[PDB]
């Protein structure tokens, strides 16, 4: 069970899809979207 | 931006010496697939 | 751990590369005073005697 949940929706480049991992760096992970570095949940991501 | 690179098996050495290095050129660029290190995080070494 | 210097850890690394270097120093250095106190407890018990 979970005791609140946010699930978190956005599009990026393929190869920026490595910058969702948490504690990551890079023009996304700097100023665009960002997890902290004790993060605990799912990167889910699909080619759209 | 050397025009012609050597071959894996003769492999090119630069000594790179009294000079200031930033980094923060190459990673900023979105050219490379991999950028990857092992005894430093590239974020740091402009700090160095 | 890259280093037996702390700071040259935390000027080297992020910090999430960086904990991994730091927990072997604290392991490392945490097992070094629990045997020096150990050590000392029981030279102690030599000068109590």
């Amino acid at each position: 069970c979970f005791t609140n949940v946010y699930a978190d929706s956005f599009v990026i480049r393929g190869d920026e899809v490595r910058q969702i991992a948490p504690g990551q760096t890079g023009k996304i992970a700097d100023y665009n979207y960002k997890l902290p570095d004790d993060f605990t949940g799912c990167v889910i991501a699909w080619n759209s | 931006n050397a025009t012609r690179f050597a071959s894996v098996y003769a492999w090119n050495r630069k000594r790179i010496s009294n000079c200031v290095a930033d980094y923060s050129v190459l990673y900023n660029s979105a050219s490379f697939s991999t950028f990857k290190c092992y005894g430093v995080s590239p974020t740091k070494l402009n700090d160095l | 751990a890259i280093s037996s210097v702390l700071n040259d850890i935390l000027s080297r690394l992020d910090k999430v590369e960086a904990e991994v270097q730091i927990d072997r120093l604290i392991t490392g250095r945490l097992q070094s005073l629990q045997t020096y106190v150990t050590q000392q407890l029981i030279r102690a018990a030599e000068i109590r005697a």
